[PDB]
């Protein structure tokens, strides 16, 4: 499994029409429920009970976002209405260009996904943790948008 | 983080009190959960085995319904007859005069 | 040097899913901007739609992959910029990467990785021939497409 | 593909007969050139040896700009001074009200 360069970009127009950046680099690992590509797109948080089969109607996100899901501890949601497999499939039926797990609450995510290797999606699923996931969670709780790029080198 | 059973920083409310609904909010990047007493204007209740959940309010140029096929506000250019908005109002009931509603 | 570009059309259902479809086209990373990878909406830009002398421009989303379609250089025999000039404006304005259509002049190419000393810290890259057919065909063609650019 | 001395099928026009003014047209993902004689509603002309240009009017409270700062048509209500948009015409040029100049 491959190292997921990941930056994540803040970015302010200036009255001119050009931009000014902020830039933090996080590390990750592709997993091999999903392919070995560099993706970018803007960020897009998805709550975990919000990506399921059960909703017959999902809201809308532009094709090419880059989800982001913080995983919680497993047992507050023992009948999960999908796994964290399924839960990425739909990121990417929905549009996701990559999906990118914070699995600090959840060391067990890693292997599930990776037991997905056969029948991989076509799209990068990441995950991240510790410090790396720290400063993903903040700018997604603090700032307005964001833009990653996710390198595979 | 309130109404709430479960609870985290970064995605609100994970479990609701029971007789709580559950609701995912957008607020630009993020989506977190509440945990609201009454569904948001645009959705409706369903108290459920898996979860109290608010559901998106699927009705014909309807801002506002109570229930699966029951429509409260129609948007206007709509006839409100027995909770399915309408064209015209049915060989039976009338448009109302200053009503948005059938007789 | 390769860059292996992928353009994408692209559809929502009602179920909320998205269907696609997918044109492959190949072209080379120019040595004037960074070798790498980079995925965006595609926005076209006219040659003179890239010129310094506006105080404000109109302002598009950060993370675009501009597409050039250059013309025989006597078109505009005194530019506005130069190529370089027009692709680091492009990223200026927030374009992720920049995709120049170099088939009505290839020596753009010679100019471009001129570049190499003073790069950009995002992607240039140039398509011609058939490749670039298929990448101007969609421009003209379509609402929106999405590219993906690869560094393999 | 008009108005045009030199013309592609990928750009439109790419200079203009000499009188009239160079338009850059969005249309989706396309940017193409057009040459007018008027730059269309919301902008206006900078003519010059190089060429004559279309740009953004961007008078804050105008609709049409004449030039770069000085507008022709307020949005309405607004008051006119200088080529100005105004909510009331400031101390030292009375509002001649029913007209929305000052004096």
């Amino acid at each position: 499994k491959e190292t997921a360069f990941v930056e994540v970009v803040l970015f302010e127009s200036s009255p001119s029409g050009d931009y000014t950046t902020h830039t933090t680099g996080l590390t990750g690992r592709f997993s091999r429920a999903g392919a070995m590509l560099s993706a970018e797109g803007e960020i897009v948080q998805m709550h975990p009970l919000g990506l399921c089969n059960n909703n017959d109607e999902e809201d809308l996100y532009e094709y090419g976002w880059v989800g982001v899901v913080k995983l919680e501890q497993p047992e507050l949601d023992p009948k999960p209405c999908l796994t964290v497999l399924g839960k990425a499939k739909r990121a990417v039926q929905r549009g996701a260009t990559a999906v990118i797990f914070d699995v600090s609450e959840n060391p067990e995510a890693i292997d599930q996904l990776n037991q997905g290797s056969e029948d991989p999606l076509k799209r990068p699923v990441v995950y991240v943790k510790g410090a790396d996931a720290i400063k993903l969670m903040n700018i997604v709780n603090k700032q307005k948008v964001a833009r990653a790029r996710i390198q595979h080198l | 983080c309130k109404g709430c059973l479960s609870c985290s920083k970064d995605n609100g409310c994970l479990r609701c009190q029971p007789k709580l609904f559950f609701y995912l909010r957008r607020e630009g990047m993020r989506q977190y959960g509440e945990c609201l007493q009454s569904c948001p204007p645009g959705y409706y209740g369903v108290r459920g085995p898996d979860m109290n959940r608010c559901s998106r309010c699927r009705i014909e140029n309807c801002d506002s319904c109570f229930s699966r096929d029951f429509c409260i506000k129609c948007k206007s250019g709509f006839y409100s007859h027995k909770g399915q908005c309408f064209e015209e109002c049915p060989e039976g009931f009338a448009p109302l005069d200053d009503t948005m509603v059938c007789v």
